């Protein structure tokens, strides 16, 4: 009868598996490092100096978007600093 | 992204307590499991790749059939063709599984094939073709056999011409099947 | 004491063969002794020699007109081919007509001729009609002996201890429920502890708010001789320890029929004055096994008993050992084979057995019932007998030729019943009834035989499943781990129109997995019965009626494992402590590497993960959920 | 690592006793203890 | 992957000659066959 077209593909099979298995993992297993930034409360104050930070790029007033970046770096520098900074009130 | 989940929590306050949730566990919860267990499940499609067509019977259409004596020409082209080549009937395999018994091996690759796998070729003896000749191929024929002691091969071959519309791509299957004649043997003196 | 006490079941071992492997009336008739001496031997050995040896004379002078009898029929050897093929109702194949003696017409020579054609394999068979006569008269011999004198002396005291053996089962299954009681009632205690030493706290911050050669003779010694010789005795410590739960019972009751021989000496009873003496002079061995015996209510013998089978050597001890471990435990044992001959034998018959197994033998919470095992022996000894039947080439679909064209093909159906003519036509039937007569032996042994038809069965059936107060284990760490190696199997299964069969499994196995943690985690029983019920149906038919193969066993062999486990998770019920994850218990090196290995796999940890979290009843979303587990992977 | 795990099977034995406010309390405690590794130091000492 | 049963010869079977004379039948049909095809000697390599 007729045939008109395993072992090393399989493992490509395997390898696929693989791949998709740890791409699903970085989902997981690794937000306990990423709590300290997004599990916390109002957010009100960042915004203030985020939206700050895109109007002084509008007026041009660069010596204000330096200093207020500074303020951004150092409140990503110091988490109690965040824990300051985000409590609710 | 944060911003718009806190005022989610604020215009939509779920009560600060003990809030089991009632269905959304099932709503995404379950669409996750659903689609990682597909993840798992796509082999359908690497199974589904292979061996999809196998089973198409490769009944021949014709069948030639030679006999060339030497190196001269052959006596016979009988292209056996269609209607006589025909196909079995299930008393055929009946009159194949009875005529061999006393072989397992016989019974059991016999059994390996389909009752469309295995086709007839009734070969007529009587060709319609005149053998051609000539005085070269006369005489040293007749000196190959009288005088010649050398040894003259009779070959035997075949062909099947194969659909290719059934798949495959060998058209043709053929054999050299190559007796040869001694000196002084019956064989040569009768065709002498 | 094994010739005269335990060769006597060897005797209707061997009248089952002589029925089973050459095929006649007469075999019919020795499966049919064999049925009935398997059935009444606990009474028979308890006769005596004026009734026992009449009803064995009996059993002789069969035998005997069995040999004479195919002398008679050993008549039709010269007049073969006249009776042949006129029918006469095909007198041949009832009887075995064939010969054995050289100078005649030649049997399996003339086989070569088949319309109406002989049967050469199964001969005269003298052969076995004469070993069951050796064995019948050696049994003569042994009940005109005083050493069954002794024999059926001590048997008749086990007859008269039924009723303190099952007192004895009492007295454990009343100090095994109170002591999970007791495990239970200390558990909650601990977790009235932790919770109010939760609420402790958090209220204390509500206030807190308001503010040379010998260098390699001594591998050869000691890695030869006492490594090994060490690792043996630990299998046997293993196995000591394995059975000591029915050991001590039975050294109690060997000493109580020690004496209760003494007292059948010479006359009946006197008010258990034996019971009065025995536990009181030696108690504190008469503690662990008895309990409830001195509410109702030395040997030395039996000391230089055990002092001299205490020297047996090796690989006999070990032997001892291995056969008081199929002794006490041969509830799973026969399971096992019922499982087993399914397992080969894979008709729809022999699907009769294992599906009541897993729904009613296993499912009945204290132990199956007397009309369990007593279904299981006759319907196995209807097997044997309709399966001894159709191996004549009477009818049409017995014959060779249509045979032939059946060959090896699950569509011809008493080939999908279980009906075939081939020469091991008794797998694991033989095996199964000597299981099972065995089990029923030792029952009987202690005390253990005592929309308007089907309510009053099935509704006490579930009363007995969600009423009793029975124990507390949790068995799914071993059910999962039956789960993953179905998927290995299956997996393996796919290194071979079957492969599309594998995928089916595949996502049914996905599903049973989903619908256990479902399960698991809302300690549903009525759904766990519901499930193993759908499930043992719908695998036992998708499996025998429309896919033999070996790694389909093989996966078989370890589902039905799986079944169980989870029936024995029907019954024992579920903890009130499931406690998150099984390795994160014990804090060990081997755990920790156990602990890693288990998130090596790709699929698991995620599906973990979220279906604790669907099945929980938490306040958490499904990132906080994350979040938590995170954390406490990697904190442990 | 003995005060997380004291706190990790309180949040998991509070799951099984459907005293959910004693669970979103102390998860309150877990997020708060890696939002701020100082008191990670403090709260993971040897002694 | 690459270049692993490179090396078998194509030794041919049969060899045909034929002559035609315009739109005409051939004159010959001459398949030179076995044992008539014969391979080289290396003593024919010395020869080329």
């Amino acid at each position: 009868k007729v045939s008109p077209p395993g072992y090393g593909i399989v493992g490509l099979y395997v390898s696929i598996v693989l791949v998709v298995g740890k791409f699903v993992r970085g989902f997981f297993s690794e937000i306990s490092h990423s709590i300290m930034f997004e599990e916390l409360p109002c957010v009100d104050r960042i915004l203030k100096l985020c939206q700050d930070i895109f109007l002084v790029r509008e007026t041009r007033e660069l010596e204000l978007e330096e200093e207020l970046y500074a303020k951004l770096i150092f409140l990503y520098r110091s988490p109690e600093t965040m824990i300051k900074w985000t409590r609710e009130r | 992204i944060i911003k718009c989940s806190r005022e989610t929590e604020k215009k939509y306050p779920q009560p600060k307590g003990q809030k089991k949730k009632k269905i959304v566990k099932y709503g995404m919860g379950g669409l996750i499991i659903l689609f990682l267990i597909a993840i798992i499940w796509f082999p359908l499609l690497f199974m589904s790749l292979i061996r999809s067509v196998v089973g198409v019977v490769n009944q021949p259409i014709d069948v030639t059939v030679t006999l060339k004596l030497g190196g001269y020409e052959p006596l016979f082209t009988m292209s056996a063709q269609q209607p006589s080549i025909v196909p079995f009937t299930p008393q055929a395999y009946e009159e194949l599984s009875q005529q061999f018994d006393p072989y397992p091996l016989a019974m059991q690759f016999i059994s390996q094939y389909s009752p469309e796998d295995i086709v007839t070729a009734q070969i007529e003896g009587s060709s319609g073709a005149l053998w051609r000749i000539s005085p070269p191929s006369r005489a040293q024929m007749k000196q190959e056999l009288y005088n010649g002691t050398a040894d003259i091969t009779l070959r035997f071959t075949w062909n099947f011409q194969r659909d290719l519309a059934k798949g495959g791509t060998v058209e043709y299957t053929n054999e050299k099947h190559t007796l040869e004649l001694a000196p002084n043997s019956t064989a040569r003196r009768q065709l002498a | 004491v094994a010739v005269f006490r335990y060769l006597f079941w060897l005797v209707l071992v061997v009248v089952f063969v002589a029925g089973a492997t050459r095929i006649s009336i007469f075999g019919l008739g020795y499966l049919l002794a064999c049925f009935y001496l398997l059935l009444f031997g606990t009474t028979l050995l308890q006769k005596d020699t004026r009734a026992q040896l009449v009803l064995w004379d009996c059993l002789i002078l069969y035998n005997v007109t069995v040999i004479i009898s195919k002398n008679m029929l050993s008549l039709l050897s010269c007049v073969f081919v006249e009776q042949m093929q006129s029918n006469f109702c095909w007198v041949i194949q009832l009887f075995s007509l064939v010969c054995t003696v050289k100078g005649y017409y030649d049997p399996k020579e003339m086989m070569t001729r088949d319309r109406d054609c002989l049967l050469p394999v199964e001969e005269a068979g003298i052969i076995w009609d004469s070993i069951c006569f050796f064995f019948l008269l050696l049994q003569r011999r042994i009940f005109l002996s005083h050493y069954f004198l002794h024999v059926s002396a001590d048997l008749k005291a086990t007859a008269l201890q039924a009723s303190r053996g099952f007192a004895l089962y009492n007295a454990a299954n009343l100090k095994s429920i109170n002591f999970h009681r007791q495990i239970e009632e200390k558990s909650l205690a601990q977790l009235k502890r932790q919770m109010k030493r939760i609420r402790a706290k958090q209220e204390k911050y509500r206030q807190s708010q308001a503010s040379h050669m010998m260098q390699r003779v001594l591998s050869t010694m000691q890695f030869l001789w006492v490594l090994g010789q060490a690792t043996v005795d630990g299998l046997t410590r293993w196995l000591r320890a394995f059975t000591k739960h029915h050991r001590t019972m039975s050294d109690v009751l060997c000493a109580e029929r020690y004496l209760l021989t003494q007292e059948l000496l010479r006359v009946g009873e006197v008010r258990r004055g034996v019971l009065d003496q025995l536990y009181v002079g030696e108690d504190e061995a008469t503690l662990s096994g008895p309990v409830e015996t001195r509410d109702g209510p030395h040997i030395p013998e039996l000391e230089e008993a055990e002092r001299f089978e205490a020297q047996q050597g090796r690989t006999l001890r070990l032997l001892r050992a291995g056969y008081q471990c199929v002794a006490a435990h041969s509830e799973l044992l026969c399971y096992f084979i019922i499982i087993l001959n399914h397992m080969v034998t894979a008709s729809a018959a022999s699907l009769v057995l294992p599906v009541l197994v897993f729904l009613w033998a296993m499912l009945t919470i204290p132990r199956p019932s007397k009309r369990f095992w007593m279904t299981a022996i006759v319907f196995t000894e209807v097997m044997v007998v309709t399966k001894y039947l159709f191996q004549f080439g009477f009818f049409p679909w017995n014959s060779y030729v249509v045979l032939r064209r059946y060959e090896n093909k699950p569509y011809f159906p008493p080939r999908i019943l279980g009906l075939e003519k081939t020469d091991s036509y008794i797998k694991y039937d033989l095996v199964q009834l000597m299981a099972l007569f065995f089990h029923r032996s030792q029952l009987l042994c202690y005390g253990l035989w005592d929309q308007s038809f089907y309510q009053p069965l099935q509704r006490f059936f579930h009363d007995i499943l969600h009423t009793k107060y029975r124990a507390a284990t949790d068995v799914y760490a071993l059910m999962f781990l039956a789960d993953i190696v179905d998927i290995i199997i299956i997996i393996f299964g796919f290194w071979a129109q079957v492969p599309q069969a594998f995928l089916f499994m595949l996502l049914v196995q996905f599903g049973t997995m989903v619908i256990d943690r479902a399960l698991y985690l809302r300690k549903t029983v009525l759904g766990k019965l519901a499930f193993q019920v759908v499930l043992v149906v719908a695998i036992h038919i998708w499996m025998f009626f429309i896919l033999q193969n070996a790694v389909a066993q093989l996966w078989y062999f370890v589902k039905c494992i799986y079944f169980a486990l989870s029936a024995y998770q029907i019954r024992c019920g579920y903890p009130t402590r499931i406690l998150g994850n099984f390795l994160t218990k014990k804090y060990n090196h081997l755990n920790l590497f156990l602990f890693q290995g288990f998130r090596l796999v790709p699929f698991l940890v995620e599906l973990r993960a979220v279906m604790d979290w669907v099945w929980t009843d938490t306040t958490l979303s499904l990132s906080n959920w994350m979040c938590v587990e995170d954390i406490y992977a990697n904190i442990f």
